[PDB]
DNA sequence: CTAATAGATTAGAGCCGTCA
RNA sequence: UGACGGCUCUAAUCUAUUAGU
DNA sequence: ACTAATAGATTAGAGCCGTCA
RNA sequence: UGACGGCUCUAAUCUAUUAGU
């Protein structure tokens, strides 16, 4: 009768090469990666926002409980865990005053209400940044009442002068008093709170310019890729297409992560594919990145989508190949039916499972019961994902194990592992920044500015 | 000698914060001896006095959270501490931790305030580092760091109720393999008999229009009662396939490929189980994609169905069970089953809004798990059955097609220990 | 027969709010204003200038001594003075090309080697800048004639600091000649080395070593120079820069207007009427809006006499009351004055009034408690008058007596002319060397 | 024995102040106790405090402030203190520090300040080389230094060596002063005197051409052997203008403004000081601006004029003193001269390299100070002068203008002590 | 050239809960 | 826009075939 | 008419040297 | 471009006269 065939978990890396896997007991036993210590911040906002967010700076400072600490272990304080200082007596503030006068939303055209509103922000932020002496590492904007795209377009007009930013709502940080305002309770944290600072602190600590924690499970010349496109409809001409990538690589000594952008755009309504003239530049650019980087032309390329490829666009890859580097083509699906029922009990299949098909196809059980952690990722029983080998010669089960591997790795968040690999995560994460506006000619390709 | 720094807990009590301190003060040089460290026995204080207090402790740190006033343990052991402090006649061994902030000077132990001691209430790295320059001022003795052994203790300690093990298990699948199916499929022609506007679902049989070849798994005679003028057309000129070679993927002509067979032969198959749920005493609900199967209230035995529950009630409304399938082909002729959850007002008429249908899905279905699943879908599908082995498809006057009712079954290696409960 | 006038000297402000004379001694007694604590560090250059740089940094951290430590205090170290972490463990190192084929240019067309070899430089600052993943705060760009304008010309719009060190600079103990002759001596100096390069490179990451502590509310100091543009055809002869100096309710002000304002002619200097308007109108508009209200008194510095038409354009500007006193200094004068008797010359704050409006200030003299000469030769003074306006002469004197302390380059005890005349003419040549540019920077650090 | 001192001090409050005492005082040599740099973790604080009050203690400076004026651990500290003093028999015990100094005299100590206290108010360095000279006139017990101290004791205190002291003294300016000058400016005409191209600079007696006129300062006949076919002319046509009608500004006329007569004086003024230097036995030198005037080798005795040399040789070249005059009558009819070196190879002929020149000057300039400068100018400018008491400068047949040889004198009342040559 | 049946394969876009 | 996952609901296009050319 | 010239009195650029008895 | 000062050398406008259609 058909088997199921395990994986071993991989380990990922921290300071003094040491060996763990789930990154929060981790950091707090070990500590991250490079030595930072500055956190110089700068805030926009009224003066609730500027008093609220001083309130949980200093309140961050302490130990902070958790209901279940076998499920949600402990935050013991910043200073602790990260080694660096981030205070409330070394911020810079800029009032917003009163203005307010566009809350009537001019009563129509609400495009122009958000253009408005988001230009009010940046101006202020780029005469701060322009004119005054003091240093910032980043920005903390405070938004107290309804609105769209802000976020999109706050991010697409500031990626010319390349400054971090990360929004902020007071409703979140003071979500003790924001309570039922006439019998319509909003948020409760109690049960959370602990996880909230952690991620919270995470995500500033690496936007601040540090290397948490990188995986040590990579095989030397070997590369990775990840495609994904966009659909841009705004404008009456079809457009479908917007291909962004992501590479990771390994250097000489450590990791690299950054991202391969440059809208590629394609007529035809719903041709998802890709023009043969343009998928050559693409592939250039994406070689020609490791042939500086590491002095020499990779061995291994691994391309990853959620579509196939058809013959004359893969053809066109093969052009470009310099020897012989094989440029296997692998499809992620995340819609098939196979929920599997254990016999006995009242818990689900655990992680790491996977089931063959065949030689090319394969279901894998990203999600499932971590044992460790003594709960299960999913809320209900949890549904596999389809990898096909599309293109190429490989062999499945190695497939499997790297793109298990691959899902450790949100800097975004603290969680024990994501149920799809990263490199497929962030194109979409920076697709809908750059089409917001497409007015940017060679955009940056790091990390801090779109996340 | 002496050289382990005694460190006072409450272990009973719930305490977390000495795991860290402990394991921190190990891997960054001298030794520590803690009770939740060494959990391997069961014993009062006797080692305790006998080996390291007396012989092999230099220093100690005894902590003083809020409830040490109320626990003996801690009061026992400071009285040891003492008797020590004075044998040895030195000062600077007992540094009263504290870490709380209920402490008040004016409600407090009345012996604890003979000294003083580092803070840990502010941030317990700065207490880290004062601890560590307090200890290197008075010629502690420590070995050079060797974290690997932290680690490989922290791995040690932490690793029951964990990991994996080599207990057997079985799963049973969402599908449901076919048995059998009909050994021919036929095309007939008939041109000048079919009107060319009427509509080709209503008939009492599945059968859909190609270009000439009437797709059909019955004979040529069966729309009689439905439509008539059809007794003045032969036989001869139709066209049987044998059903072995099309499933097989080797039949293949000028006209017709294979895929757009396999097409033709799920779509007969999926509109021949819709048409079949009409005589099961069941009723339909309307979905963006196919239909689900929902059951009425009543119609079964107070509503169970060997001691199982399908039908219930929520504060108000009616609560249903029901099922959507779909044909597949490709690995395995099977059929894909998926759940839904129907709501009603009563139990004959159905809520209206979608938005409303979503939240009720929502709040009742947060508090089901994998057993409750299983047993509904296995019951529900054990119910429609009209044989005790198999189900009957209807396609015609006397062929069928055949699905059991037992899903896949799969097994594997690893697994855990299941009872973690909490 | 006539009588000289004495003006005391000023003081300036530190940690704790404690005053005193030398910034070195200050520095060293109490500390910086504020609190910083991040010096990462990125150079560019060969490895060479990559070793010589950390051998160098990690020798700053040990104090040093000077063969004359009552006139030039010594260094202690980075540690002690500033109280902040700058090592060589942090430090990101991008190589430059080793073959460096652009040597063969020195000898071929300048203009086409300049451009190439600053090319080269931007292009790595900015792929860092845009690429990378680090966070770095300032560049130690190392290097081995109209080359260091362009550089930070080119570099306005993106906003990163620089600094330009030279390798025979740091390495003078054996970047000698090849006839046996020390190019450089710093061993008389080498205290004073350290201590300026640790000045500019502390004011550069984002921190502020002093201020002032005696100015007065509601009082705006502006200056204005003149540079001369010609590599064009067109005779256009007018860069008009200017800073400004405000007091805060709590802190000051320290920038400068900036949008080069042209004129034609070819030795016209003073200015055209409407270029007047919008300057008077964007300066008084930045104290407006900083302040929310008017300026009480203004101050205009210059170098040279202006005409009344324009200056009537200015009076067209004074939002109530506020007095625009014009005041014009120069500084070649010849009024030497000898000491009856002895080998020492006459100490600075003296000063010589001969009527109303002209007056001679003697900033430029000997420190009694240095006890040392800050001229080489007998001094000379500076000839103060004012033009338009009225004011009273001897408040304008110690004003400009106070205003000459305020040089974040340098580390010296005092300066000959008052700064402000000083940032404009370091920023016309930046805002001259290049192609224009539209709403450029206002902050010191990035033209510095 | 007794070394170390105890600071008392409102710790909840002031600490910085305390630090900053400390560090000062190690950093000087004394060894000191304090309270949060030594010992203050694990141990009973009243017994090592009454110990160190009452065995190794010699002074006992205390902090006094607004929030230290009610609390009981420095109160009763300072009563152990009075307590011990009645017991030591020695006064000097307990100085008294303040830092606050913005408060009301009616809230004091009930006593405190009967001893002899100094005041931070001012500044601390001040402070603190106040407490050092107690110290040194107290005879407190030296430390050790380990020779190297001296260097911050050279700036221990804020002021060094710098204040005004209220002595007088006197300089000796640049400027020589105009005392006379002849009684009016001429204007001759008669426009066919002289030829319409050569030259009026060549004539022996300065002059120049204004519109018709020839503006001059002397006779009209004084020309008549350089210019012939002039004595003809009349002379009463001729314009006389008051030379102090027009040095006061009250003279104007429509045809010539008061502006350009002085223009014309300064003018005629300066040729008329070249052509009397032409005559003085002395070379000449060319520059950028007007020339100087130095002096050939061998015209005096020994190379010197008053026991004061003026020219001199260095290695290989002859270095000479030389001036330039020019002359303005802004604040006072005045003539200002500026000093310069001039090289040459052996006193006859020069050097000819710009170059050369530069570096020479400033080598040989390199080590000349203000007496060395002063008393060159000053002699040089005696020996160029035709009478014991000034200088004579003829502009034509007999009228003369008077220079003396005596620089303008400043007396000023504020200066320093002395340069303490060493 | 545009419209109706049907399969297999893509993208958006909201709303509820925090692993018994 | 602190994150994650499970549903529900709307569109394209591509591929036999039929009819409105 | 602007082309030269001889003066007074301003105003800007560059290129070499020493280091605070 | 480590940074300050002391000099040495170039050029250009703005006035006021007189020489050339
Ligand atoms: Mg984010
Ligand atoms: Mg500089």
């Amino acid at each position: 009768m058909k088997e199921l065939i395990y994986i071993e978990e991989p380990s990922i890396l921290f300071a003094h090469g040491q060996k763990c896997t789930d990154p929060r007991d981790g950091l707090a036993l070990f500590g991250p990666l490079n030595q930072i210590y500055g956190i110089k911040s700068g805030v926009v906002g009224t003066q609730k926002g500027l008093q609220i967010f001083k309130s949980y700076l200093d309140k961050i400072q302490k130990p902070i409980y958790n209901h279940n600490n076998i499920t949600r272990p402990m935050f013991p304080g910043f200073e602790a865990v990260f080694g660096c200082k981030w205070e409330s007596q070394n911020i810079v503030f800029k009032e917003i005053t009163d203005e307010e006068i566009r809350r009537y939303l001019f009563n129509a055209s609400t495009h122009k209400r958000t253009y408005d509103l988001v230009t009010l922000f940046n101006d202020k932020i780029i005469t701060a940044n322009k004119n005054d002496e003091e240093r910032v590492d980043v920005w903390f904007v405070i938004v107290p009442n309804y609105d769209a795209q802000f976020h999109d377009q706050l991010k697409a007009r500031l990626l010319e002068h390349t400054i971090p930013t990360q929004i902020l709502r007071e409703s979140t940080l003071a979500w003790r008093d924001f309570k039922n305002t006439f019998g319509a309770p909003i948020r409760d944290f109690s049960k959370i709170e602990g996880h909230l600072a952690w991620t919270i602190s995470t995500a500033a600590y690496y936007k601040a310019g540090g290397k948490p924690w990188k995986l040590g499970d990579i095989r030397p010349g070997v590369c990775y890729l990840g495609l994904v496109y966009k659909k841009i409809e705004k404008s009456k001409n079809p457009q479908n297409a917007c291909c962004a990538a992501q590479m990771f690589l390994d250097n000489g000594d450590g990791t690299v992560f950054k991202g391969e952008v440059g809208p590629w755009y394609n007529p035809e309504k719903g041709e998802y594919h890709l023009k043969p003239k343009e998928a050559k530049a693409l592939l250039t650019q994406a070689l020609e990145s490791y042939k500086e980087q590491n002095k020499s032309y990779p061995k291994e390329v691994f391309i990853h989508a959620r579509t196939r490829f058809n013959d004359e666009e893969w053809n066109a890859f093969n052009e470009v190949t310099p020897k012989n580097t094989n440029l296997v083509g692998v499809t992620i699906t995340k819609s098939k039916p196979l929920k599997l029922y254990k016999t006995e009990g009242a818990f689900p299949i655990m992680r790491g499972n996977a089931y063959i098909v065949d030689e090319k196809k394969a279901f894998l059980w990203t999600l499932g019961f971590v044992p460790k952690l003594q709960s299960t990722l999913s809320m209900e029983v949890p549904n596999p994902i389809f990898i096909e080998i599309n293109k190429g010669e490989a062999e499945i089960q190695q497939v499997l194990k790297d793109i298990l591997a691959l899902t450790k790795l949100n800097y975004n968040a603290c969680i024990y592992a994501d149920g799809e690999p990263v490199t497929l995560r962030f194109a979409n994460k920076i697709g809908e920044i750059l089409t917001a506006s497409t007015e940017i000619k060679t955009p940056p390709l790091a990390f801090k500015y779109y996340i | 000698m002496r050289n382990k720094i005694f460190i006072s807990h409450a272990t009973p009590e719930d305490d977390d914060f000495t795991r860290w301190l402990s394991l921190k003060l190990i891997g960054l040089g001298y030794e520590v001896w803690c009770d939740i460290l060494f959990l391997d026995k069961g014993v009062d204080f006797w080692s305790t006095i006998e080996k390291e207090i007396r012989e092999n402790t230099c220093k100690f740190l005894i902590v003083s959270s809020t409830a040490g006033n109320k626990r003996e343990g801690v009061l026992k052991e400071l009285a040891v501490a003492t008797k020590v402090k004075k044998h040895l006649q030195d000062d600077m061994f007992i540094i009263p931790l504290a870490i709380d902030e209920n402490l008040s000077y004016d409600d407090i132990n009345i012996e604890i305030v003979r000294l003083n001691a580092i803070d840990f209430k502010k941030s317990w790295a700065k207490g880290l580092q004062d601890l560590l320059d307090a200890f290197e001022k008075q010629n502690v003795p420590k070995k050079p760091p060797d974290h690997s052994k932290s680690n490989l203790l922290y791995q040690q300690i932490f690793l029951h109720d964990k990991q994996a093990i080599e207990k057997e298990e079985t799963y049973d699948s969402n599908w449901f393999p076919i048995i059998s199916f009909p050994n021919e499929l036929r095309f007939h022609r008939y041109d000048w008999r079919l009107p060319k506007q009427f509509d080709v679902r209503t008939l009492a049989f599945p059968a859909i229009r190609y270009k000439e070849y009437l797709c059909t798994f019955a004979w040529e005679y069966d729309f009689i009662h439905q439509l008539p003028k059809t007794e003045t057309y032969n036989g001869q000129e139709s066209i049987r396939i044998s059903t072995s070679d099309i499933l097989s993927g080797r039949y293949d002509t000028d006209f017709i490929r294979n895929y757009e067979c396999q097409r033709l032969i799920v779509q007969l198959i999926n509109k021949a189980f819709e048409l079949r749920m009409k005589d099961k005493n069941v009723r339909e609900y309307q979905m963006s994609k196919t239909f689900a199967y929902w059951i009425e209230k009543g119609k079964l035995e107070k509503d169970k169905f060997e001691k199982i529950k399908l039908v219930g009630k929520q504060k108000n409304k009616y609560w249903h069970f029901g099922i959507s399938a779909a044909g597949k082909l490709y690995p395995s002729p099977v059929l894909m089953v998926s759940s839904h959850i129907i709501f009603t007002m009563d139990g004959i008429n159905l809520i209206k809004s979608k938005s409303i249908q979503h939240s009720s899905r929502r709040k009742q279905g947060k508090n089901w798990w994998n057993d409750k699943w299983r047993e509904k879908l296995l019951a529900f599908i054990r119910f429609l059955s009209d044989d005790q082995n198999a189900i009957y498809l209807n396609v015609g006057s006397e062929e069928k097609i055949l699905i059991s009712n037992k899903p896949l079954k799969f097994f594997g290696k690893m697994s855990y220990v299941t009872p973690s409960e909490v």
